């Protein structure tokens, strides 16, 4: 990258496309694995990184605590400070206060990461 | 009252060839066939067909065994209420126990008479 | 399908997701070879069928003579009765007429097949 700055990079894994369209590459880099996603356009997946994306700040925003597939969706518009969502690994996503949910980003038997979106006020 | 709905008692072109004189006539049609000729294209060429020679209601019959099960025959024109059978050529076609059955289940069979044959 | 119509169907092949996100399923239908394309939705393709299709009818499409893959585009927007694309299996598809192109669908290194849209007048 520069004169000096000599880095080692090494295609150790390329996943199988998941469900948001988006391949995994998992590089080595200077000895530290690092995992990339990148769309499978060449399958299709132009339009895609799919899911947000909870931002820490808002309240408003309702984001996974946990990784794993949801098991089941108790809301779609509005109420108290009650579950919102399950997820199995089940819990039992609280809401965290009072208000109207004004969309519902899953879903599911999905699959999720900690911070993604789940539903907003 | 005239012969409305034809089953021919055969396979292949000669099932064929009757399905296409009785559709012509503006008669209706009725296929057998074995589980070997699921795919045979004369089923698909009546108007409806219905499986011989395999079932709750037997062993498997063989392939060309389903055909000259006379007792299968007549169970399909029953269930299909085909008022004529077509036996083509081969298989039942000059057997006059079968022509006997027919006779004995009110449905007509397409040539000679039982005695004629014998 | 109904009394008497009984269908003998197998599942003979299926085949990677194509660049449009399609599945295809090769049957045999009552002994028919039946092709069947599919969105593959379980790696993130809802929202496809992609390439239009001409309408057989206007005047106003480019629809392909013949299946390939575009060679060359040499338009975007407008002229005369002139080649637009071709195809490479290269021809050398024409204008029909004097017009305004209004939108070209390709693109292309792209596979097509006959009666895909080209383009728009
Ligand atoms: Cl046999």
């Amino acid at each position: 990258i520069e004169k000096g700055k000599t880095l080692v990079i090494v295609n150790q894994a390329v996943s199988a496309t998941d469900s948001q369209g988006m391949v995994t590459v998992f590089f080595e880099l200077n000895g530290q694995p690092r995992r990339i996603k990148v769309p499978d356009r060449a399958h299709g997946a132009t339009g895609a990184a799919v899911r947000r994306k909870a931002e820490p700040g808002n309240a408003a925003h309702v984001g996974a605590p946990m990784p794993g597939v949801i098991s089941r969706v108790f809301v779609s518009s509005g109420q108290a400070v009650d579950v919102l969502v399950s997820i199995e690994a089940e819990t039992a996503i609280h809401a965290e206060k009072d208000g109207t949910i004004a969309e519902v980003l899953v879903k599911a038997g999905d699959q999720i990461d900690a911070k993604d979106l789940l539903a907003v006020y | 009252g005239p012969i409305s709905k034809i089953l021919v008692a055969n396979r292949s072109e000669i099932a064929i060839r009757v399905f296409r004189a009785a559709n012509e006539l503006g008669i209706k049609t009725v296929a057998i066939w074995a589980e070997e000729d699921k795919l045979a294209l004369h089923r698909f060429k009546a108007d409806e067909s219905y499986q011989v020679g395999r079932g709750p209601h037997l062993r498997d019959l063989g392939p060309i065994e389903s055909y000259l099960s006379i007792d299968e025959v007549i169970r399909v024109a029953k269930l299909s209420g085909a008022d004529a059978i077509h036996p083509g050529y081969g298989l039942l076609s000059e057997s006059p126990e079968f022509v006997d059955a027919c006779n004995k289940a009110g449905i007509i069979f397409i040539g000679p008479k039982a005695d004629t044959m014998r």
